[PDB]
Order: C-alpha cells, then structure tokens, then sequence
C-alpha cells in the first residue's frame, strides 16, 4: 500500500465504519485493468472453441491462455497472495473456473485441476463486503450449468458456508 | 481417493494411503529413464548419476539390462529391488524357451515382471518392490518394436515412447511436441539423436549422464558407448548454436 | 517390520545404515598391480587377544578378502555362504570365482532380509577386493540395502566422509602396490579417532602378483609385518 | 460439516451390532468413482459401452482396454482397470479355456460369474469366507444356450446380481434412473445402442464422440466384438438426427 | 471472555451457543483427529478464565458496587448449559490426557454456584452408582473417567444437604 | 461413549461370559428377508421372501437343496450360506458313499454344530453371518431345524427368521394346532405359510417373483416353487 504517511494510513483504515480496517494489500489501477484484461481477452477467444475436439484444443490459443491463467489463479491463491485474489473472484476468477470445469478431458490432457482449486477457493480470507457479492453469486441460479458444475457451486457452498459459520 | 472430495466431513476405509504408495514414491526418487520406439528399432536410454572421481567405471553395470538376446529392461526406484527383479526375468526366458521351444515374448516379459511385483503387494508383510521399469523389444519372426512400463502395483502399459523418475514430466512433454505417432524417427540414428534430445535436457550435466542401448530386429542388440553419444550431443549441440545464429532481427 | 516410510524409504534399512555408522573405519585402494586393505579396530580391551587370526579381515577364497564394517556375528553368516559359492562355483567350472559374481551374490542376500518382515536386515558393509583374468584388481563396496558398486578406492564405516576427501586428492590411476601401502596408511593416520595409529589398532592386508607369472597371493599381515610396513611408511612408532 | 464416525468403522473380518462388515461395504461404494461403463441387455445382443478418458498420444490404446474379451461369447466392462481387473479377467480366462477342454462345450455365463466370484471369496489363492474385498466391479456379459443373454454386475464382495441394465462409474444415480424409467423387453439392439449412447451423452459432461466413446456387444452369431470408431461415428450421428426429427 | 457485557449479554451468548453447536461434534470421542487438542484446551481454557474473571468481579463487588458489566447468576447458568454437553463428551476421549482437560472443567462451573448445579450432580451420581453396580463391566473408560468425575466433585457434593447422603 | 471392550476377536469372552462378536453374528440374521419355516406330522415346509436391489435386478435366491430329503432356506449372509450348503451337501454324498445309510437331519444339525462352533472357538477368522432353517424327511419322520450361528440347533414345529419376523412367528404360535395336523393336504401347509410371512409384510405385497416355496415329506422329496408355481399359492 505504500502510503505516504502514518495518521494518512490510520484515517483511511478508521474510515470504514464496521471497525475492520481497507485491505492490507491492493493492485494499483494499471496492474487491475491488465489482470482483467488477460480474463476478457480469453471471453473474446472463446469463439475458437466451439467445434472442436481436447487434442486440437490443447492446441489453441485460448487454451495457453486458459492454462497460464489457471497456473497465476493458483498460485496467486497460496501463501500471500490470496487477498489479492477475492477482488477478481465473482467478476473474472469464479466464472473462469467454472468455465474450465466444462473441459474435463482437456483437464485430463494437461493435469488441471478446477474443481480442487475452485472448492479450496471456499477457504480464501473473503471480506464482509465481499460475502454478500460471494453469496449473491453463488445463490444465481443459471440453467446454462451442467451437474458438475451445480455440485461444484455445492461444493463451494458447502467449504464456503463451514469456512463462513 | 485423495484431495478435497469429503462426506460429513470424512473417515477412511481400508483403501488408498498404502504400501504400494510409498512404493511408487522411491520409483519417482530413482534416476531418469527413457524409451521411445522408432520405424525399425526401440532405443532404451538412461541418466546415470554423475560418477564420483573415485568410482570405477570399466565394472560398472550398464543400467539398461539385456534379459535375453531380443529384451532389454531399465528401471527407476531401487538397484537391488531391480537387480533381484532382472535376476527372475533372465531365468524366466532361458526357462521360456528350454520348455516351449520358443524365446519369451516381450508381452510375457511384461506381464511375468508386473506378474511377481504384484504378488508383492498383495499381503504378507512382505513389501513391494520400490522399481517401475520399462521393458523393450522384439518378438521373433516379427519386425515391430515394443515397450511396455510397468509399476510398483503390478499394473502395465505400452507406450510409443515413455519416460520414469526424477523430472518426468519434463521429459513427457518434451516427447509430446516431438515424437508424432504417425512419422515417427523412420532411421536408428534419428531415434537415437531424440532419445539424446529428450535426456539432455533433464540430465546434470552432459555426455557423462546419459547411456543408451539400441535394440533391433533379430537380436541385434547394441550399446552405445561414451564416444558414440558424444558425437550425437556434440551434433545437437551444433544445431543449437545454428539455430541462434540463424535468428533473423 | 519391512514397510515403507511415506517418502518411499525403508526405516529398517536407515537403521541399520546408522549402526554401521558407528562400526569403526576400513579403507581398500586397488593399485595398478594390486589391492591394499586396511581397517581400524577400537581396542578398548587389554585383555582381548589381540593376534587372534582374524576379525575386520577375512578370506573368501584364494584370491578374494573382505574388510567389515558392522556386526562380526552378522558378517560371519553371510562370509560362510560367500566362501560356500566360491568353492561350489570352483567344483562345477573346475575355474576360480570372478569378483564380481560372488560380492553381488552376498548383495542378492542382504537385500532379501530387508523385504521380509519376518527378518532384520544385516548390520554389514563389505569392502570386497580380488583378482580374476575377467577384469583384473577389482576393488568393490556393499551396504545393508543390498546396494553395490565399483571403486578405486574406498572407505566404508566410521569417517567415510573424511576418508573418501584424502582419498581423492592423493589417488594416482598409475600407482604401484607401496604406494598403495603408504596411502592407505597415511589416510587412516589422518582419519583415526586414537591418537596414533598402531600395529594392534591396525587389519592390513595385500592381493600382490609376486616374480612368478601364474602367482596372486594375499598376504593377510601378521602384527610383525604391519610394524614393518609402519615403520617404513613414516607413521613409524619406533624405538 | 460435523463429524459422523462410529467405532465399528474400519473392522477387518469383524461384525457391527448390526452384523455390518465395513471393509466390503466401503469397497461397495467404488461403483460411483470410476469411469462410467454400462451394460444393455436384449433378446438381441448384450450392448455394453464404456467412457474413455483422454490419453497422451503416447499410450496406445491395447494399455486400457476396459472393455476385454473372456471368450468368444463372454466379455467384461469395467468402471476401473487394476492389475486385480487383469487377475480376474485372466482368471476367467483360464478358467473359460479349462472349462471347454474339460467339458467339451462353452461355459455357462452364471457359472463363469461364481468361478470369479468364488476368486474374490478366496482373495485370490483356512476357510474360504466373505470377509474382505477382491479387485473392482465387473459388468460380465455373456450368451448360453440355457440362460440366453445376461448381464452380471460381479462386486468385490464375491457376489453379483444379474441385470437387465446396470451403470457402473460416476453417471451410475443419473444413468441407472433414465434406465429404469426407459428399459423395454421389446428393446432392439440398434434401440440399446442408441440408448446406451443417449446415456453416455448426458453423464460424459463433453460433447459425444468416436475418441471419447467407446461401444461392444455380444452377440450370439457374431459372437463378442468391440466397435469400430467408424462404427461408433455413423450410431453418434443417428442420435443427433434422432433428437433433432422432435 | 472479557467481551460479555452482564447486562445486554444476549446477542454474545447467542453466538457462543453457536459456536458451541458448531464445535460440538468435534469433541465426541469416536471423532479423533488434529482438532481433538484444540478444542480440549479451548473448552478448558474458556472456562478457566470464565470463572478466573467471574471470581475477580466477585472480589470487586465484596468491598463495593456492581457495574453491570459485571456478570449475573443468569451468566453462569447459560455457561453451564453451553458447555454442560461439550465436558461429558469430552471427559470419554481414548487419550486419558485429552479427557483430563474436559475432566477439570467441572469443578470451575461447581465453584461458580450456578442455579443448574443440580444438571452436574445427577450426571455424576448417575455414572458413579452405574459403575460400582457394574452396569459398565465392558467399558473401562467409563469405569475410569466416572471416578476421575467423581474425584473432582467430591468437595462440592460433601457441602450440599441431598447429594451428602 | 459406551465402548466394548471385549468384541473385537472371536476368542475373547466378556466379564458377563458372553461372546460378543457371536451375538453380533446373529445380528446379521435380522439383515436378510423373512423365511418362514413350518411342519405338520408328515411335511416340512419352508417359504422365502426374496429382495433385490433394483427393480432391473433379478431377486435373491434363498431355498438351496442338498439331498432328495433335506435342504434349507438362508436368511442372513448369502456368501457364507454358500459355505454351509456346500458342507452340508458334501456331508449327504459322504453318508451314501461310505455308510450306503442318507443323512438323517438331526445328525445334519449336529454336524453344522461342530463346523460353526469351530469358528467361535479359534482365532484368525469370524462367526459365520447367517441362519438357516433346515428341513427334511427320514425314518424318524418330518423334521424342521433352525440353526443359530453361535453353534447351535433346536428341534421346532415351525419359525421365522429375518427382518421383521417377529409378526409372521406370533402368527405361527397363535395358528400352531392348525398347521401341525395337516398332513395329507399339503397345500394348505403352503397356505399357513403364505399367511405366516405375509403378516411380515407391512403392506408390501407377495408377487410372482418376490416369494419362493419349498417343501419335503413322505415320498415327495425336496422341490422348490417360482414363477407361476407360486402363483396358486398367492
């Protein structure tokens, strides 16, 4: 956060009236637009997609991007870095990965794992303002998911709820 | 069987966290083996460790093991466990033949090693072998390659080209951008300069590490010595420096 | 009990690997035109029979000789079943045992007591040494694991670490017998835990050639041999 | 979550209160975690049909066969291959090969069923008793003169039902309910392999295909067969004219 | 402990019931695991200090006043009730010194005069008259821990006119 | 929080002298469908409800036959019934081969004794987890025997074993006269039977498929019913 002063630091940590203070750490607005940038570039990419079978997939460009998407979620989401992370969860992450989980075979061709990491994405240190977003996500019934996806959001809910009781 | 997949929270069964496990846990420990397949040959290569100033070269034992004039078997995990699984193996075919009037099969030779591993970990007290080992060949009166791996658990596959221990999956990449299954290496020495490749770049340090041993048709079975793959990393290492230099900016 | 710690490692064989630790030093040197073998014995004891025959060195058969680190009531089991095959491989190809076949023979062994639950593992690392018209000196190590290998020169036991250092600095691929002599002796006297070495402390013992063109002989030294070559060498403890 | 353990839990060759032995009901529950495979039964032909999960290019495919050949008129699928499946498998093998040399004619597919059972009771190879579990589930499927077409789930427990139809792998909730709301005894074979394969679609997750798909039967003419991806292909496309004519 | 205000208590009492419903299934006996030293140490350490603050108010209030932060009778009997549970699954643990420490939480909430105190006693009679009638002969954890219960509260059943017969 | 110490081996006896893991043995008993076993002066009779565990799965087998004049019904553990019918069958062939005599079936019951008290007496195994009626036909007329699994037989004019079989055993003791007299008209036997198990039933119905009858007396021998031939006995 760098903060220029002491008492500057204090004010806007005493500015939140629920008594817990701004995040410990923050990404300056240039670094956010590029991070969701890479996201909304995979978006666009998704149309290379459609037709086509795990083999040639594992060949495309939205899949080196979805695969070194999935190798910066995943260590972003160890050790101290899993603060930086509940920012993007209900915007870029949390859609990201539940988009994933549709490619099982391609999760079998390379050894991704959105369903280990998306259910221990439940245990993240996620803010009180971020709950209700968290919740307000997770409790939007989509027709569009498949069983694997709708038990995933249940296995969310579920390391979510005991990690929120 | 493993990871965050959990039932009212959970408890185990009798199931997955086992002996067998922990065997294949000392076959990852074990150095570097490799085996890829090629138009007309097989082409078994491994990582010797780097030798220590005072060990002596001339005695020591050639990692990749003949079984019988047309099988050669290499390994990861533990020397004795393979030196005691390499020793039932030989005896197995010279038995094969002084009873069938025929040589073993690699396919035999695959599911009689897998075979005995398994016997291993299915009770006793009696442990399983720490060793996973790739088995390569030909069959007689046939001119198809063959390489079987098998595992701690007594469980076997065939592969066009394979790899085991330290740093595998490196290794399995590396294969999978360069061995195409429908034109594979149409020429020994193409073969060979791919196995150099793949172990070149999980290796310590060079020439030293690797070793290699060519099977062919008719019980042609060929070493590799230190001067012969050090002509082929020597040539590798020429097109490296010819592809930098061929950099257009 | 023979079961895998979860890194895929045998907790017995680590165990027994920490005893032969403590089991006091051998060093063996295979010289251009023979193998020296030495080893140092912790005589704590003034009224042990020192000069008694044997008991870091042994005989397998005419041209082989073993150095022991570890457990002498383990090692004498797996000595009489080298010394079996030695002699049965003699009475069947009417020809002498080649090194290599019977130190990896005594390997197949150690390795079996370590699969079965039933057994402990041995307690013992053999530093074989041998000549065969095969290879020629062989000079060759073996560990509780049942794990074998090829040297010029090693140590096993107490102080491998510093050992195998002075070993490798001072070790010439051209180097004669007394040469050997004196390094072997030399490293120990830089190794030892007492104070100095002496011809009680000290096992040696040669696989030399001779003048006579079918000769190899191994002279396993009496103490009076091992003064002389003390004496010669510089370490000399003499009046 | 709470925590919901008993004491009797984790007992080898030991009765609960109720007489519940754990270590063969534990294994019992496997059926939900393997790769779906599924047997049709039919006065036609026994229609059995597998998942296959994506392979390196490297691994050829005679490695992982899940659906085998027993003899000429018995096959197994199964939901997961172990060298214990290859146990049982080459024993019903060697025991179908023993059978016809001894016997002088086919063995029956029931009889065949208990022989790997019975493999399963022993533990392999002192009372042989149903104490502790052998291998994984078998779908056997077989034709003989005397009980026609069959369909056996053979469980680790050296037991087995026979089944018109049976799902076996990670689709068995959602497959085995669309069977039982859908099986005929007026099904054709062409009518349980388009079934077989509107099954596999909906628990697949991926869109169905020739690489992703694999299809057997057995029939009592031509005897077993594993399908010809061609084969699988040209069925595939009979699916999506078929849903796409409502 | 120092949180609870002993005159608008109930919205922390309501949350220590729930966090005691929450934990309440990781104290019984056939669900060992890392949690099991966790949650003995808490429970008895919770009303260690419960009663370590409870018995210096009460020095406080003898040579003066009551705040009204000070705790009430009514605060020692919603303790008992909480915790009354949560110390007799705990006192039956396989590791005897894992029992110990729900063991020692009873003479705490017996020190603390509560109007439940009679909830306590009949555990204790019931227990300790079952095991010397051998009702107990297959189970030797309850022959133990009811006279390591017992033990305990020796000294508070000897003063009360009832139990002292 | 109430542990037993003294039920985890075979061989330990609880300070009380009972055999717990044997207890337990019976136990499993309780987890099969009812059987319902019953005689007259002249036939034994033996009917089964059978399960499955799907309504595409074929149902359960629980009459087995070891000789022309004795067979049994098994409610408990299927596997393991498989162990005793094979001895019992092997014992039948033993008696015509080496004693030309057939096995009369209160020397059955002591044989089946012997084989599971052998069990309960030795380490390195379990009691076995079934029941079985027995019934048969010899010199000493008509015979119904229910092993227990503890090692033990008792001689009985009817039974019932499984879950919920308390019903179908307090209609056998309340309607005993009636079926002990029967003799000459056995399918009336059948029919006290089929009323017996169906007060099991907490309206579950009998079907085609769901019931088996066996019965052996006089010159008769052992024969077993399904499909239609239990469809005029429903």
């Amino acid at each position: 956060p760098s903060i220029s002063d002491p008492t500057t630091l204090l004010e806007a940590e005493r500015n939140d009236p629920d008594g817990l203070g701004l995040p410990l750490k923050s990404v300056p607005e240039k670094v956010d637009a590029y991070i969701k940038k890479q996201f909304e570039i995979i978006k666009n990419l998704e149309d290379s997609v459609v037709g086509l079978n795990p083999q040639q997939f594992i060949k495309t460009d939205y899949f080196y991007r979805t695969s070194t998407i999935f190798y910066w979620i995943k260590e972003m989401a160890r050790g101290p870095n899993k603060v930086l992370l509940v920012p993007y969860l209900v915007d870029y992450v949390l859609p990201f990965l539940i988009g994933l989980v549709k490619h099982k075979d391609v999760c079998a061709l390379a050894s991704l794992d959105p369903v280990r990491l998306y259910a221990g994405l439940g245990y993240m240190p996620i803010r009180k303002n971020h709950v209700a977003a968290i919740v307000d996500y997770v409790c939007s019934s989509n027709v569009a998911l498949s069983s694997n996806q709708t038990k995933l959001q249940l296995a969310f809910i579920q390391h979510f709820l005991s990690a929120e009781l | 069987m493993s990871g965050y997949d959990r039932a009212l929270s959970i408890f185990s069964p009798d199931g997955h966290i086992f002996q067998v496990e922990y065997a294949l846990e000392a076959v990852k420990r074990g150095t570097c083996a490799v085996g890829v397949k090629g138009k007309n040959c097989v082409v078994l290569g491994c990582e010797r460790r780097s030798t220590l100033k005072l060990q002596d070269t001339r005695i020591t034992p050639s990692k990749v093991s003949k079984i019988d004039s047309h099988v050669v078997l290499s390994f990861s995990g533990l020397n004795a466990d393979s030196r005691i699984l390499i020793e039932k193996a030989r005896v197995e075919a010279q038995s094969h033949r002084l009873t069938l009037e025929d040589p073993v099969t690699v396919e035999y030779l695959t599911r009689y090693v897998a075979g005995v591993q398994q016997r291993y970990t299915q009770s006793g007290g009696v442990r399983p072998f720490g060793v996973s080992t790739l088995i390569a060949g030909f069959d007689p009166r046939d001119d198809e390659p063959k390489l079987y791996q098998t595992e701690p658990s007594g469980i076997y596959s065939s592969w066009s080209a394979q790899t085991i221990g330290r740093n595998s999956k490196t290794v399995r990449e590396f294969l999978e951008k360069n061995y195409d299954r429908k034109e594979p290496p149409a020429t020994v020495e193409e073969c060979v300069k791919l196995t150099v490749r793949s172990l070149l770049e999980v290796v310590q340090t060079g020439a030293k590490n690797i070793e290699i041993t060519v099977v062919k048709p008719d019980s042609d079975i060929v070493a590799l010595s230190s001067e012969e793959i050090n002509q082929y990393v020597t040539q590798i290492e020429q097109e490296k420096q010819e592809q930098q230099e061929q950099d257009k900016k | 009990t023979t079961i895998f710690s979860p890194e895929g490692r045998l907790y017995q064989v680590e165990y027994a690997l920490e005893s032969i630790s403590h089991a006091g030093t051998a060093i063996g040197i295979m010289a251009s035109d023979g193998i020296v073998l030495a080893a140092e014995r912790k005589v704590t004891s003034t009224l042990l029979e020192q000069d008694t025959s044997t008991e870091k060195l042994y005989k397998l058969n005419d041209k082989i000789a073993v150095a022991v680190a570890g457990l002498t009531a383990d090692a004498e089991i797996l000595i009489n079943t080298a010394r079996i095959h030695a002699q049965n491989y003699l009475k069947t190809y009417n020809e002498d045992i080649p090194v290599e076949i019977l130190v990896r023979r005594l390997s197949d062994i150690k390795q079996g007591y370590t699969q079965h639950g039933g057994l402990r593992p041995f307690g013992v690392s053999f530093i074989y040494a041998g000549y065969d018209d095969r290879y020629g000196y062989q000079l060759y190590t073996s560990n509780p694991s049942g794990n074998y290998t090829g040297w010029k020169a090693i140590s096993v036991g107490a102080n491998t670490s510093a050992a195998q250092t002075l070993l490798q600095m001072d070790y010439k691929d051209d180097m004669k017998v007394d040469d050997a002599i004196e390094l072997a002796l030399k490293t120990l006297s830089k190794t030892t835990d007492s104070s100095a070495l002496t011809y009680d402390r000290l096992e040696f013992a040669t696989i030399r050639k001779g003048a006579n063109d079918g000769e190899v002989y191994q002279k396993i030294f009496k103490p009076q041999e091992i003064k002389d070559i003390l004496v010669k060498t510089g370490i000399t403890k003499k009046d | 979550m709470f925590l919901t353990r008993s004491e009797y839990d984790r007992g080898v060759s030991t009765f609960s209160p109720e007489g519940r032995l754990f270590q063969v009901e534990y294994s019992l529950e496997a059926i939900k975690l393997g790769s779906t495979a599924i047997g049709i039964a039919t006065k036609e032909g026994v229609v059995l049909g597998v998942e296959k999960r994506a392979t390196s290019p490297l691994l050829e495919s005679d490695s992982i066969e899940k659906i085998v050949e027993i003899d000429r008129h018995i096959g197994c699928a199964m939901s997961g291959l172990t060298a214990d499946a290859r146990s049982m498998i080459e024993h019903a093998r060697t025991a179908a090969v023993t059978h016809n040399l001894y016997y002088d004619e086919d063995i029956n597919v029931e009889s065949l069923t208990q022989s790997v059972c019975d493999l399963a009771l022993r533990f392999g190879e002192e009372e042989r008793l149903m104490s502790r579990p052998f291998g994984v589930a078998l779908l056997i499927a077989g034709h003989d003169a005397d009980d026609g077409y069959q369909l056996f789930h053979a469980e680790p427990s050296g037991t087995f039902y026979r089944y018109n139809a049976k799902a076996i792998g990670s689709g068995s909730e959602g497959a085995q309910a669309e069977l039982l709301n859908e099986w005929h005894s007026s099904l054709t074979l062409k009518e349980a392999e388009l079934l077989v394969l509107k099954i596999l679609k909906q628990v697949m997750e991926e869109k169905l295909d020739e690489n992703n798909a694999q299809l057997s039967c057995i029939t009592k003419q031509d005897g077993f067969k594993i399908y010809d991806n061609e084969k699988t292909a040209e069925l595939i496309k009979e699916l999506k004219e078929k849903e796409a004519a409502e | 402990v120092y949180a609870i205000n002993g005159s608008k208590k109930d919205r922390f009492f309501e949350k220590l019931v729930s966090l005691a419903k929450a934990i309440e299934t990781f104290i019984h006996p056939s669900n060992n695991g890392f949690w099991t030293k966790p949650n003995a140490k808490f429970v008895h350490a919770f009303i260690k200090s419960y009663h370590g603050r409870v018995k210096y108010e009460e020095d406080i209030c003898a040579r003066g006043v009551t705040n009204g932060i000070c705790l009430t009778s009514f605060c020692h009997e919603e303790i008992v009730e909480i915790f009354l549970n949560i110390i007799s699954l705990g006192s039956q643990n396989k590791n005897p010194d894992i029992a110990n420490y729900y063991i020692s939480c009873f003479a705490y909430l017996l020190e603390l005069d509560p109007s439940n105190a009679y909830l306590i006693y009949d555990k204790i009679l019931i227990d300790l008259y079952d095991t010397l009638a051998d009702q107990f002969i297959n189970s030797r954890h309850r022959i133990i821990s009811s006279l390591k219960q017992f033990t305990r509260v020796i000294r508070f059943i000897v003063m009360d006119k009832l139990y002292r017969v | 929080m109430f542990r037993n110490n003294y039920d985890g081996d075979t061989v330990t006896f609880s300070p009380t002298g009972r055999l717990f893991q044997v207890e337990y043995a019976l136990e499993a008993i309780k987890q099969g469908s009812v059987t319902v076993g019953l005689r007259s002066n002249t036939h034994a009779v033996l009917v089964a409800l059978k399960r499955n565990a799907d309504e595409l799965s074929s149902y359960q087998k629980k009459i087995i036959k070891c000789d022309e004049h004795m067979g049994l019904s098994l409610a408990g553990l299927a596997p393991d019934a498989r162990v005793l019918s094979n001895y019992l069958r092997q014992q039948c062939n033993y008696s015509s081969l080496v004693f030309n005599r057939k096995l009369a079936v209160e020397r059955a019951g002591h044989l089946l004794c012997d084989k599971a008290q052998k069990n309960t007496q030795s380490y390195g195994g379990r009691p076995y987890g079934v029941g079985l009626l027995i019934i048969g036909y010899d010199k000493s007329g008509a015979h119904l025997l229910e092993f227990q699994p503890s090692g033990n037989v008792t001689e009985l004019y009817g039974t019932a074993i499984g879950a919920r079989s308390q019903g179908a055993k307090t209609y056998l003791e309340r309607t005993l006269d009636t079926f002990i007299k029967i003799d000459g008209n056995p399918d009336e036997l059948i029919k006290a039977g089929v009323e017996a198990i169906s007060q099991s039933l907490r309206d579950e119905s009998l079907t085609v498929d769901n019931l088996s009858i066996a019965i052996v007396g006089k010159d008769t021998p052992f024969t077993i019913y399904d499909g239609e031939a239990v469809a005029k006995y429903i």
